């Protein structure tokens, strides 16, 4: 009855009456105004969010309920001072507000010297050597807890964190920000299985808890530090003047983190749209609502499009007529300042339900930051249905379609470890999006107390405009996703990030003709991949729209393709993020060119044993990936 | 708005847009009107108002359960009423109509000419073919080729006549129309005075249809259930089985079913039963039993709560499912649970029963009486208000709550009214056995609850019993509702039910 | 057009007319005489196969080719003798003809131990400590390389195996047997992956395989060692009166065993019947090809009914008129005498092609080696299907038909390491069937030089009757399984098997309570699995069967309750048998109750730490399973 167009209007006539800045400052209220995790105010706004889907009139809406572990500031605050040789002397330099979750809370003392931001490739520029000493790194570029596991790798004691004027512009010197030091996602002491009661909660830890204390201080905290360290920094980092290199050999920093755990509850609070067609499939929609801080940036922009979404759709569907094929569910997820807990448990709990039923995840955090540029990491599939919304949706400022760069795909950035769509792709296999109307520099505001409306308004002077753009391109997800029989995930897309990956392992093929290796396998892996595409995509070229049959037995061979990208070999309880292409360990493709790379340089850091298995594995997870994409189980070739 | 209406070839096409012209000059343009679809069977119908093609159209009481079944899902909304309008009655006679002196009897039909109203229809098939299933010769299933192979000929509409073609040896190709002349109740008993078959399954009320003679009327009898032949205007002392009406089935979700009765109620006021000489709703000069039945007298509407399963009832709805399968110490007994304690405590009681006693849990207590009924649930235990409701359905109580500590509590029972243990007339043997073995095992015991496992003590307060009950005491008597809870009691709880009248209860009073 | 009546006698019909010992014997030529795996007797009968395949005009006929390491006798023959306190003395006991594949290999010297079966039990019961010694065991009740682990777990030097007369009535003594030492199935030296030139063949070994040396020895021979031993053995065992316990304080035994690796071609060759209605899905029926001695028993019958299955229901097909709803794929097998090999290697490489594709494996090996009674060996699913066929085909002697025990289904045996089914269905998922017409005692000349069809046909007169018997029974379970388009698969006899695992955890109430751990949690999980197959069971009977895609919505569901059962918590590689009922782990639920067992005795053996883990993924593992069977994603309820 409906078609794309009428879709189209029909949404776009809803966006210009919705008020969303009337939304965010309603969230942004005295009663919310604090949303720690399994906090009062939190649960709060849970019974709010809750309400207000019943009223939506919603086919279904249920809440979730996990006991999980966190850890808070105590009674015993922690402390940053420098002290002699001898023992305790110098100045006391801060007692922070803020502090750094899941640390290993224990006394330190030692020299200190400045690691930059902390990225891999910082350590090993550093003409100073990390080992045996506290260093101190600048937010920004990647994670609290990649900058501390980087650290901990060279041996260091400590790390300390900062806010630099030339990153981060803010008047207040004395400004405290939150974080999290555990690498990964989830409950780090319910590692693969959820946080229900069920478990009993039995005594296990994940490998991602850092072993040494972590501990954020302010810029006015850092300079007093850098005023007691020699040594200018080089012109190569955008930073102050201020900065300083390493401590002298007189005085050296004594840091004592003293952080207790705490077990809380989290509420994960559900909405659905039965589909008409396949129920059963269905696409997920989720946004973060816990906020160390007020949460204007964080968590104050996502959940009121969470909201207004809902409302949209539902009103869609009973008062206009639009019938979906496919379920739609929105997730309103907590403690997701703690490393997208709440989104991870849930995915760890009902892993076998949503297993080749979820086919994509969509997410609304952070989506608004600044105006200049719109920036989206996502799966190589949704690409091509981005690339349709980005030529169809309008920029909030200008008059031009976000359309611009045809050439966006390869500048696409992938999907972190502090963002919530990372543990639906790498751990679950379902293509996630987050996409952001960003600017050229991180909101500086973010993991702070001055999170609030006011400043968010000041920044952006036309919120209004641009949630109403941010809901376009998230509401014409949905609808492209749920409209047509046929999905819009683009399996063809892969085979340039295939392609991608051998051209980078045939620079290394001198390497591996020296060893008793060959890459001709690799190479029909990758062929055999496109093969698969192709015959499928023929396949939809032969066969009739309207038929319910033949079109369901494709789209479950394009359901698949994700899933198979996940390593076979590895344990999901000790490597959860089994995805090869963007996930971590020894089992992903760029680990094999990584580990590759030290072969080069003739050091004795290479590993041949582990590099022959790992490129036997990966081999064959394309090459069982193309064999099952096309030709059933007889049809394959070799 | 407009009703959609489905009919079956030409002859209910013409009855069709005959009752939607007659409908519009007496109906406003502001009530509703009366649209027409074409199609070629009955099944074309169902699969029409689930694709949202047409909105409802009148079918047999075993024709229902195909329309109950996905992807159909249609539940029954208005049904029809035969005999008076004084005097309703929801329920018609099936029986078996023979020709005078033939020398055939009711156990006797092998190799015999047999005349049907269709397949899957209640009188024509469900019922007549059901009492001879077990006594047919192997294989039973498929259900049509062992007909195929007792009767010599047989003619039974709506069937596949490229697979059975001794089915469709009568009347050829099997038509499920009125352009077959041999379909439905008059068409089979055309099929019987044609002199085409030996014996025609049809209702009592086909042969005064058909004949208006009453020396010809007596050239005919009625086959009875103790291989005996009686008169033809004796049809309640002889007759094979009761079965439910026939019944209009509309969308479960969005089938207008405040609309279409509506619309009903004012066909049979302007144009019903002796009322209007131009048009007739139960008549019509163009064939027999077109859009309803010549022998309906009006309509009743259906309770909301009553679904499809509930319409037939528990015998009819296993007679059915019996049939097209292939089927002719105690089973676990099933029993219900409301809360998430209730359920709780159910799961630990299941372990221990050794799988003797499983769990099935509902959202309310209402919902768990439902259950007993169509067969998922076997027995929970009720108070003396829900007793009667559930007797009023058909559920009989078979085990009292004791509450005084006694030397004899399973012999003696108590009259207090306590709450009962209610279950379904055939799980009567079970359940009085099952559960007495576990009171011997997890009754009365001493403050050892802490280890081993109680059955009347709770978590907080009464899941599955009620903490103060000493034993569950069997009924030396077969009570009903009224035996058990008393002359007294049952006239109590009738009259407070006109003022609080719940959806169950309404629906179990409607048969 | 046809039914399962009209299927039944057509079946039926077929096999009068099929002669099946003039195709054992065709088998048992000097062509095929010997089979060793990778060998060119063994190539033989694969090009036999596969030209048979070809001309019974089948859909598709297709060859896997892998290259698998296996152990042979080479020059250096293996000796045993016995040996004097100082040094070489006695004299020279026998040098075996057979040997025992993938062994460690190495000259060993010590004290000599009869450890009987070598059961894990037996060891316990043994008041000799095994610790530093080696050890002595009969053939029977378990794997040789279960045997293996047993003695390498407390110490033992190595293992020698023999066939004592009262379990073994063979007349000739000097007779010798093989066998395999590697505790898992597939090619020991590539775990998890499949054996193809695509993975370059990387440096990895099986955790399977064991560190002690192992040798079959003759009756004659250990006749010999008890003459150097003193002690009686206790009568509990039921052995020759030549049996004794230790040797003396004088003398000893001395083991030198020096097997070599050797690389060869497997061919593993298919034959499939595409289906009309679903192609995708297939049930796989496979037999064993290859065999050290000449095999008659062991892979004779097998290949024999393998390629005479693949004839009538190819005519079914293309004369009678038969349609299949599903696929039907016939498997030559080699290299099965080393763990199954050839199976397991096509599974760990053509793992994504059937994952939810194959929904049973039905096994022909060994399914010829007596008379007396029937034996199967099954999933809990097939338990119904199996049931249903024995009370429709007769007994080949006797007029009664094989359903007479109404109890049979809990004396059903589960499936052990030697098996072909076994990777089938803990390994992958696919619920697999292994049916015998057995005898009390196992065939005598199973691993031996005397499984000639000479010997067969002696001890079974009737060969040609109990062969058409067998393929009654597997002819019966592919007709069932691919004619109606409801699946056989009894998702509903599980319940039986939760609830015995419960019952035996709840003998053990009073230590969980002990501890700050709850049952109740275990108690739901049960009930709501079952309150999912009863969801399921009426879900099927509100549902019209002739609608193609209501059916297939459901039979999905039924199709992933064997995958639900696979430990998603443990990897593949390392512990490649992740079902949880009939697998080998941590993970597995009898597992957990022989944990459980130390925690009685109050000894120093029990895991608390381990306990608690155990029992927290085993309740979800059932949970989620029960979540994912029914109610969707939205209408479970905790
Ligand atoms: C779950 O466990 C927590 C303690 O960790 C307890 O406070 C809560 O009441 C428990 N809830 C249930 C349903 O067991
Ligand atoms: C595979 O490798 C083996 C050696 O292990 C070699 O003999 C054979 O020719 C190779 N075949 C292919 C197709 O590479
Ligand atoms: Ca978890
Ligand atoms: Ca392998
Ligand atoms: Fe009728």
């Amino acid at each position: 009855r409906l078609y794309w167009d009428d879709l189209k209007r029909k949404l776009s006539e809803k966006l210009d009456s919705t008020d969303f800045t009337s939304t965010i400052k309603l969230l942004n209220e005295n009663s919310y105004v604090p949303r720690e995790a399994g906090s009062q105010k939190d649960e709060n706004l849970a019974l709010y969010v809750e309400n207000q889907f019943r009223e939506f009139k919603l086919s279904k809406v249920w809440r979730d309920q996990h006991f999980v572990k966190i850890q808070v500031k105590d009674s015993a605050q922690n402390s940053v001072i420098i002290v002699d040789k001898n023992g305790r002397l110098v100045y006391l330099v801060e007692n922070p507000g803020g502090y750094v979750a899941y640390s290993k809370a224990a006394t330190v003392t030692g020299k200190l010297v400045h690691a930059n931001f902390g990225t891999k490739k910082d350590f090993e520029d550093l003409y100073t050597p990390v080992n045996g000493s506290i260093v101190i790194v600048r937010a920004g570029k990647i994670t609290f807890a990649e900058k501390v596991a980087n650290a901990e790798s060279l041996n260091a004691i400590g790390v300390l964190i900062y806010m630099d004027q030339t990153k981060f512009p803010i008047v207040n010197a004395e400004l405290s920000f939150f974080g999290h030091a555990h690498l990964g996602t989830g409950d780090p002491y319910t590692p693969g299985f959820p946080s229900f009661n069920h478990t009993q909660f039995p005594p296990s830890r994940s490998s991602g808890l850092p072993n040494i204390p972590v501990q954020t201080i302010s810029r006015a905290a850092a300079e007093k530090l850098f005023g007691n360290m020699e040594g200018d920094c080089p012109s190569d980092w955008k930073t102050d003047s201020t900065c300083r290199m390493v401590t002298s050999e007189s005085k050296n920093v004594k840091l004592t983190v003293s952080n207790v755990l705490k077990e809380i509850k989290i509420l994960n609070i559900f909405g659905v749209i039965k589909g008409f067609v396949e129920p059963d499939h269905y696409v997920v929609v989720g946004a973060q609502r816990d906020a160390w801080g007020p949460g204007a940036a964080k968590s104050g922009v996502g959940t009121a499009l969470l909201l207004k979404l809902a409302q949209m759709f539902s009103d869609m569907v009973l008062k206009d007529g639009f019938q979906p094929s496919r379920s739609i569910i929105f997730a309103s997820w907590s403690a997701g300042d703690f490393g997208s807990v709440g989104a991870t448990e849930w995915l760890e709990g009902y892993l076998s339900s949503l297993h080749l039923k979820a086919f994509t995840y969509i997410n609304l955090d952070k989506a608004v930051l600044g105006t200049s540029n719109f920036k989206v990491s996502a799966s190589p599939l949704l690409y091509t249905l981005i690339e349709k919304t980005m030529q169809n949706v309008k920029h909030p400022v200008t008059g031009q379609f976000l359309y611009q760069d045809s050439n966006w795909a390869s500048k696409v950035e992938k999907l972190t470890l502090d963002n919530a769509a990372f543990p639906f792709l790498a751990y679950s296999g379902i293509p996630a999006v987050s996409f952001c109307f960003c600017e050229d520099t991180d909101y500086p505001y973010l993991g702070t107390t001055m999170d609030t409306y006011k400043e968010l308004i000041e920044r952006i002077p036309e919120l209004n405009k641009v949630a109403r753009a941010a809901a376009e391109v998230a509401g014409q997800f949905v609808i492209k996703l749920t409209h047509d029989v046929e999905l819009n995930l683009d399996y063809e897309r892969y085979n340039s990030q295939l392609l991608s990956f051998v051209r980078d392992l045939n620079q290394y093929r001198a390497d591996i003709k020296e060893m008793g290796l060959s890459l001709q396998w690799l190479y029909s892996a990758r062929g055999d991949f496109f093969r698969a595409t192709s015959r499928l995509t023929t396949d939809f070229g032969n066969a009739e729209k309207t038929d319910r049959f033949v079109m369901k037995k494709l789209n479950d061979r394009v359901m698949r393709v994700e899933y198979h990208f996940l390593s076979p070999y590895v344990s999901p309880k000790e490597s959860p993020f089994r995805h090869v292409f963007w996930g971590s360990g020894s089992h992903t493709l760029p680990a094999l060119l990584e580990n590759l790379k030290l072969r080069k340089q003739n050091n004795g850091a290479f590993n041949e044993t582990l590099f022959r298995n790992q490129l036997a594995l990966a081999t064959w997870t394309i090459q069982g990936a193309a064999n099952a994409l096309s030709g059933d189980v007889w049809d394959i070739d070799n | 708005k407009t009703v959609r209406w489905c009919a079956v070839s030409e002859h209910e096409a013409t009855k069709c847009q005959s009752f939607r012209d007659h409908m519009k000059s007496v109906i406003p343009s502001d009530g509703p009107s009366v649209a027409c679809v074409k199609k070629a069977s009955y099944l074309d119908c169902i699969r029409a108002i689930a694709a949202n093609e047409a909105d409802a159209v009148t079918l047999d009481a075993g024709l229902v359960y195909d329309a109950y079944l996905a992807p159909n899902n249609l539940k029954p909304v208005v049904a029809e009423f035969y005999g008076s309008k004084e005097d309703p009655q929801t329920f018609y006679y099936a029986v078996a109509v023979v020709k005078k002196d033939s020398g055939f009897q009711m156990n006797q039909l092998r190799g015999k000419k047999s005349c049907h109203t269709g397949l899957g229809r209640s009188a024509g098939w469900n019922i007549p073919i059901g009492l001879l299933y077990c006594d047919l010769p192997e294989p039973r299933k498929p259900l049509e080729k062992a007909v195929a192979n007792f009767f010599s000929g047989s003619c039974a509409p709506c069937a596949d006549g490229t697979d059975f073609p001794q089915l469709c040896q009568l009347c050829p190709g099997c038509g499920c129309s009125t352009l077959n002349q041999y379909f439905g109740y008059s068409g089979a008993f055309k099929c019987l005075k044609d002199g085409a078959g030996d014996v025609a399954f049809v209702k009592h009320s086909t042969i005064f249809e058909n004949l208006a003679n009453k020396a010809d009327r007596d050239q005919y009898e009625l086959l009875c259930l103790d291989n005996t032949r009686k008169p033809v205007d004796e049809y309640k002392d002889c007759h094979l089985a009761q079965v439910p009406s026939h019944t209009v089935v509309a969308r479960s979700m969005g089938g207008k079913e405040d609309l279409i009765w509506e619309l009903l109620n004012q066909a049979q006021e302007h144009f019903g039963k002796d009322k209007s000489k131009e048009f007739q709703l139960f008549s019509s000069p163009h064939g027999k039993d077109l859009l309803f039945k010549d022998s309906a007298h009006g309509f009743l509407k259906v309770p909301p709560r009553m679904d499809a399963k509930m319409y037939l009832g528990y015998e009819y709805v296993t007679a059915i499912r019996n049939l097209r399968e292939g089927t002719c110490e105690c089973k676990p007994v099933k029993w219900c649970a409301l809360s998430h304690h209730e359920r709780l405590k159910c799961d630990e009681w299941s372990v221990n029963s050794v799988g003797k006693i499983e769990c099935v849990s509902a959202e309310t207590t209402e919902d768990c009486i439902a259950k007993i009924m169509n067969g998922e649930a076997d027995a929970m235990s009720l108070d003396g208000g829900f007793v009667y409701i559930a007797g009023k359905c058909g559920l009989v109580p078979v085990l009292a709550e004791n509450y005084d500590k006694s030397d004899n509590c399973e012999d003696t029972p108590e009259a207090g009214p306590n709450h009962a243990v209610v279950t379904r007339k055939d799980k009567e043997a079970c359940v009085h056995k099952i559960l007495r073995q576990q009171q011997h095992l997890f009754g009365s015991d001493v403050t050892d609850c802490s280890g081993n496992f109680c059955l009347f003590r709770s978590e907080t307060k009464d899941l599955l019993f009620r903490d103060d009950t000493v034993c569950l005491a069997k009924l030396h008597d077969r009570n009903t509702y009224e035996k058990y809870l008393g002359e007294e009691y049952v006239k109590a709880v009738g009259n407070l039910r006109k003022c609080s009248t719940s959806s169950l209860l309404e629906a179990c009073t409607f048969r």
